[PDB]
């Protein structure tokens, strides 16, 4: 299956959490092609901005076997 | 393919391939000389097929035909056609791949929803492959034909 | 009169631990955490996976930092073992309610949210139920993907901390997974 | 689940016995209805939104359940009921291939019971349309299926009733 | 069974079975019949395959059977013939589903943690499995064992 | 949970009296016992696999239940009951430690009877594999350490039965 | 207690108890008779030590003691003196478990909620509680007096 | 939840009637209604802090409650039972604005007696909190607006006991 | 991933044509192999474990490698370079059933030079280990299957340098 | 029902029915509808109720169903869980008259000696009964339960 490695960064600002919240605010990270589409939703939801994107798996424009 | 279902279900379990799944590989290599001929034989039969299956389908549905009916006008017919003649060839890369996994990527996911915006209707489409099936089984041999018929099955109950 | 441990307790706090991994963490730090990943939603309470459990492939993205902890769950719930252990027994109500407390941590809610799922299941397959609620905001919002699932009973949804300690405390998995070679019931004393 | 060769297997393990000639018959007399149950099971799949349409028609709609104040009254409720419908039907292809009737029991009829008496559905008209479908799927498998076929069915009307 | 792995898929994907699945079904029918035959030899040579496996099991490891050895003393070394007398019960049990998931849930599934209580050494095990295969194979005819072999060689790399 | 030291000071804490000798006197029994606890423990630790395997020998294994039929049949079900060997000893080293048996009732002890009734697994069995562990377990202790830990065995031997 | 924590952190790994954790414990219980002097001291000289702190913390804060403040009244006071002894039980008890969770528990959890329902200024609790300290340093002895001050600072730093 | 338009809606939906008159007069009064509500609600949101600070000083502070022993005593209690004096004010108001006591129901009442039972927390003391509440608000209100927020306050209090 | 036949079928579909003669011999080729491919594969999954401690005795082991200061040195290291040799094999084995090499660039090809670049593992003692579980599986499967066995471990060679 | 005992009462007396009599009466004409839903409630559960009743009662008793046992064998299994069948039916019967005495007349005088006769155990059909009961109450609401707790409550007394 086609695989993303996305990196995006989110800021929190609905509320202040104590807790350290580095792992979630810059996350470089491997999504199924399927997930990446509500993914990449959520990110801008949140107000998030999705740095970078790439296809880490998979050939582009593959009838089969994607 | 049988072999890529085969691999993808043993790297889900991390495992070698189990006995079971490597007898049903062996099933169908042998099956695949027979495969190729089944195909071959659709194949050559393939613009008579999709012929005689328009006529068939037009008779079935008037409506689809008709001023109101997507299918009307002969830009539109020529498309139904063309429609017809791709999921045929589709089927014939079914029965090599002994899988409706090459079926179902190109031709079965994403169809309702392409056609909605066309404004086909799905039922008539399947109609079609049903005619398409009757007129294939007539040229090949029964046996042959029982082979066939599961991939123009699974078409038709995919579109439905 | 009333002691300290008499409503909620002290337990159910403090038997509550966030896990983040992290990149530079040293492995045995690490593997406390992947452990716990197993533990709650394959429900292995003994606390350490066996072998065969183990997603391999999984852990080494894992460890790598190639995958985040929210994908590292969802892998799981998409692997055949979850399938074997907990889809293919159970009915499709209570398959949800065996979603919501392995992700999630708590009961489910409302019958609409059972509804849903159990719609999710119908029509489409057990990973895209599992995704949905990996997806769902819920989850993002108590574990975003750094924090291993914990058991949280929530309490804000009328009636979800009575559910929440029925599923959590009370029902032990009741059902064998495997079919083959069904129990006599007597032989009880030895 | 379990299937008819499992089952085998597992009364015969419970005993500790090894697989004898009787077993054995047993397991003959499934390989031979093989052959026919899958033919069956792919003339379901292929026919399976028409199958449900017709036993709809012949029992569920133009009904009082369609009408205002009926279970099946309002798009929801209606859309619930064929989904049902088609639940059962997918489950007793599955029990036909099968050739044992647990799976029904693990996943259909294990707290449906329950389920639709606290929902207020009406377990005689969901039997009603078991049946119906069970009529309309006997003509399609034709005869040497539809015997085959018809028992799951009978199976899982007995369960809800 | 191979029917039961076939049903869980689909009922995961929530599909009725694909065309490629049922044609696996109707492979395995056929085979069936050959099956129970292979399955019925191993049976009655029973008896024989263990005691022929057992010697040669001990004659490749003479430690097992010694003082400090598991297997050491008749109580001992009866438990384990009847050990090795379970796992040719389960492969018959294999070759008559056609898949190892029967053989799988009732010896493969806990074994390590079993035998490392017992301190039954699993290597041992493992050859012993390994003997009961080439008695096995010698009874059975080429093609039979090829089918034997499979579950066999299954057994063998579950236990390492 | 709680231990000695958090139930002395409970008491007084819904009393609201400070500590008084009498409380103290309690707390300073529970400091020389400490001691000797903890070598216990260390013992068990050590000894954990060896102790479950002779317990198992004592009453599971050479039984009914390792025969086909039994519950204790096939690897799956031999293995799910050491692992349950394992945790109770794990858990009875627990409460040793901490002087208190409340420990057992909220992890081990709540639920447990019914999740064996619906399994089928045997009650009586158990508590029989969990009286042998705890006779291993005192011969590898010491006497003065046996006592302490029989008392926690036994609790968790009535909570089943 | 400190036999309760590493209880929890053994559960959490789902292991026996490390060498390290038993060796804490047994530190824990040769400190334990010491710790029992250093309690009883405290319990003996409680009235006084809340007596002179309160005349400290009022010094410190003349506005909670004003009419505008919540300590003002003689009722008002009277509770604001409960409050510092409520307090000073619980680090007695904090003293003989070795840790902070007794304490934490019973005063700890929900304190700001508490206090901000009530509107009492939480700074001017901490003074009172640090005023105790100072009080309680000088009736203890000096690394009788280090022990008791590690648990009102613990206090001091939960509620600020 | 339902409110009291949608409930007249709901009436005649299971009637499959349209709405008539006699409909329409009972909506008509919800909207008459509605302007007040909305006041009112606007004063207990600002006022809501205080009024579970008056609240609880008449009925709970001060008692045997908060005196150790108590249900109330300890910090994490005592904040767990103003978090309670919340909800139910903010329910009440949400009800308020609903014109139905519907959403007390689904939210608040069910379950809450099995909870606090278990929990061990006095259903007595928390409804005297409830009726507390309700005068403080009373006041802040004004009378019209008064009236119709007892009844809500009265609703949850009938509902503990 | 992909597989032969559904290569030759994904280069046809890019055309658009219907499967022709020359489409149909490359896919009559592959099926004459695969008798062969199927019975090597079934050689190495038995003799797997055998044929990774041959080539790690070959290669890894008695090296600088295992001494302290070494990457194979600890056991936790150790542990993971045998596991990637087991990864390695597994994948070759199912790239020789396929048929094709792509399965191996999509799954263990695709940034492992980075991954161990980063973890400093040596890439030639790497590409060493796999041209020796090369040479010990091509005895084990025989010539003919040798040939087939061979080209997938040398891609994954080149691959990795 | 109910009302036969007032009746009956007010006829020992020899006296019209008495003023609380008949308001008592009023007071059951009146919660008779709600108690006709807990008795249909537990009709339609009553299958599950009796299944799982006779496992625990079995799991309970090994030796009711052993070979000495009256229990044992199929058609003995079948009789025990009829007479569990039979006191249920009782106990519907029970909650909507109000009274215990239908149940009385039909099953519990001459209990004794019937089973004597039979020589079925009498304790342990007092254990269905009350295993009966702890899964019909887990169906019912709380104070649907308590009502119908007392009728099977009665009946262990009775087989006692
Ligand atoms: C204060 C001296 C300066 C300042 C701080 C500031 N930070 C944020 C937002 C974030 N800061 C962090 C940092 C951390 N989170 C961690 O886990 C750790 C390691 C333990 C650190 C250091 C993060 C992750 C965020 C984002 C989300 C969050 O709230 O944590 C802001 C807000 C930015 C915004 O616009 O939302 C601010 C203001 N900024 C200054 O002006 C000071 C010089
Ligand atoms: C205050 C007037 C009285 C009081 C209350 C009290 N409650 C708890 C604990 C809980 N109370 C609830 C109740 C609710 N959960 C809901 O969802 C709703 C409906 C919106 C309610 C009202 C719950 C579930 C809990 C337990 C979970 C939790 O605390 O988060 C306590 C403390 C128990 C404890 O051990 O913490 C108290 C004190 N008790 C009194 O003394 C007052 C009379
Ligand atoms: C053995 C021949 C050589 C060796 C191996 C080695 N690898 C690691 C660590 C990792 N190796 C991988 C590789 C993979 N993960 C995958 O999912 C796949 C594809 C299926 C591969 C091939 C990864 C991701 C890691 C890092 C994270 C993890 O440990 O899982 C090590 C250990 C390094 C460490 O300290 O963590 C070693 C030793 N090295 C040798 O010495 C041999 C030459
Ligand atoms: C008219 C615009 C189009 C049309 C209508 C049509 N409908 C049916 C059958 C049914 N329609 C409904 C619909 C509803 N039930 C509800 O509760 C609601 C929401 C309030 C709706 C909209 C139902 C339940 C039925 C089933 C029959 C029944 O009354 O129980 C038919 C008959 C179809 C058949 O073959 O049986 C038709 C024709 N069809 C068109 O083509 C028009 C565009
Ligand atoms: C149609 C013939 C009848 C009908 C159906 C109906 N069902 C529901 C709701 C549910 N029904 C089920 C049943 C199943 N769900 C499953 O996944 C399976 C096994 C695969 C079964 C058998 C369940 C669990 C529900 C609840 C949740 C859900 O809807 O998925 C309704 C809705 C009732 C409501 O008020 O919500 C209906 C209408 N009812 C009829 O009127 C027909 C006789
Ligand atoms: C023989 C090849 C090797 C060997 C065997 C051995 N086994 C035991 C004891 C037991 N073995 C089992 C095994 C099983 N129970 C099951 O349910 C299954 C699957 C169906 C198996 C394989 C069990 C349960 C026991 C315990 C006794 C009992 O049956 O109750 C022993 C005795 C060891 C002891 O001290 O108990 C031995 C020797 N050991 C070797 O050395 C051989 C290589
Ligand atoms: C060994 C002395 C006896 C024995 C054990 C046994 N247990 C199971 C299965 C389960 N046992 C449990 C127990 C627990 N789960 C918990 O959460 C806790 C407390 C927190 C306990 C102690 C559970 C829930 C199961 C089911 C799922 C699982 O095993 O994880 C079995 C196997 C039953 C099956 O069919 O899977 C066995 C054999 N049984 C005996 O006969 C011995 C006397
Ligand atoms: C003194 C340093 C400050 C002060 C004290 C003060 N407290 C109250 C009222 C209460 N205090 C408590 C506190 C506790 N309950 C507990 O369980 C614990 C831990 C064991 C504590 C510390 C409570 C519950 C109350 C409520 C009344 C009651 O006890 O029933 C007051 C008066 C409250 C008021 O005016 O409304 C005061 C003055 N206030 C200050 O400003 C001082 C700095
Ligand atoms: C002695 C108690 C037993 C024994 C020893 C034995 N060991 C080996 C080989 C190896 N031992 C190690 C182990 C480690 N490497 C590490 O980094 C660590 C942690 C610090 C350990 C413990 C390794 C890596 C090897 C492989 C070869 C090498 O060292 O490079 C052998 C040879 C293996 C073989 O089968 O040829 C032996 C004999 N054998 C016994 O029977 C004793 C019980």
């Amino acid at each position: 299956s086609r695989y993303f490695k996305v990196t995006a960064c989110i800021p929190s600002l609905k509320r202040v959490r104590t807790g350290r919240e580095l792992q979630n605010t810059f996350f470089t990270k491997l999504v199924p092609y399927e997930n990446w589409f509500t993914e990449q939703q959520r990110i801008q939801k949140a107000g998030g901005k999705v740095l970078s994107v790439k296809l880490f798996t998979g050939v582009q424009g593959a009838n089969t076997g994607v | 393919s049988v072999l890529t279902k085969a691999i993808v279900n043993a790297d889900a379990e991390a495992r070698y391939l189990s006995p079971g799944e490597l007898d049903r590989i062996k099933s169908f290599v042998a099956s695949g000389e027979r495969r190729l001929r089944i195909a071959q034989t659709l194949t050559e039969a393939r613009e008579r097929i999709v012929k005689q299956a328009g006529d068939q389908l037009f008779q079935k549905r008037p409506d689809v035909v008709s001023p109101g009916g997507n299918a009307y006008g002969e830009k539109m017919t020529a498309l139904c056609l063309r429609d017809l003649d791709y999921y045929l060839r589709l089927v014939t890369y079914g029965i090599v791949a002994g899988d409706v996994t090459p079926i179902e990527e190109i031709g079965i996911i994403g169809v309702k929803e392409m056609y909605n915006s066309l404004q086909t209707p799905i039922p008539a489409v399947a109609e079609g492959v049903r005619a398409m099936k009757n007129v294939a089984t007539s040229l090949l041999s029964g046996d042959d034909a029982a082979e066939a018929g599961f991939y123009f099955d699974y078409l038709v109950g995919a579109m439905q | 009169g009333q002691s300290v441990e008499v409503g909620v307790g002290t337990l159910r706090r403090q038997l509550e631990h966030i896990y983040r991994i992290a990149p530079d963490a040293t492995r045995s730090e690490k593997d406390v955490a992947i452990n716990a990943i197993y533990r709650q939603v394959l429900d292995v309470f003994a606390g350490i996976p066996p072998s065969y459990l183990r997603l391999s492939e999984a852990e080494s993205k894992l460890k790598n930092n190639e995958i985040s902890v929210r994908e590292f769950v969802r892998r799981l719930g998409r692997s055949e073992n979850y399938r074997k252990r907990f889809f293919e027994p159970y009915s499709s109500p209570k398959v949800v309610e065996l979603l919501t407390k392995h992700f999630l941590g708590r009961a489910p809610i409302s019958q609409q949210e059972i509804s849903t799922y159990v719609q999710i299941l119908g029509t489409k397959g057990l990973a895209a139920a599992v995704d949905a609620i990996v997806e769902s905001p819920e989850y993002l919002t108590i574990f975003n993907e750094d924090i291993v699932p914990y058991r949280r009973y929530p309490t804000l949804p009328a009636g979800n901390y009575r559910a929440s300690v029925r599923v959590n405390d009370e029902e032990l998995i009741s059902q064998s997974w495997s079919s083959l070679s069904p129990t006599y019931t007597g032989y009880q004393y030895v | 689940m379990q299937d008819a060769i499992t089952a085998v297997i597992n009364n015969y393990d419970v005993q500790g016995k090894y697989l004898d000639g009787a077993a054995l018959d047993k397991l003959k007399a499934y390989f031979t209805t093989g052959a026919v149950r899958v033919r069956a099971a792919a003339v379901i799949s292929s026919n399976a939104t028409t199958i449900i349409k017709e036993a709809a028609a012949k029992a569920l709609i133009y009904s009082d359940l369609t009408r205002p104040g009926g279970n099946m009254y309002t798009t929801r409720r209606y859309a619930a009921c064929i989904r049902d419908m088609d639940y059962f039907l997918r489950y007793a292809t599955y029990a036909m291939l099968a050739g044992d009737p647990s799976i029904l029991d693990e996943r259909v009829l294990n707290g449906l019971k329950e389920t639709y008496n606290s929902l207020g559905v009406p377990i005689a008209a969901t039997v009603g349309g078991i049946q119906a479908m069970k009529e309309v799927v006997g003509g399609l498998v034709g005869p040497d299926a539809a015997k085959e076929a018809s028992i799951y069915f009978d199976y899982l009307s007995s369960g809800l009733s």
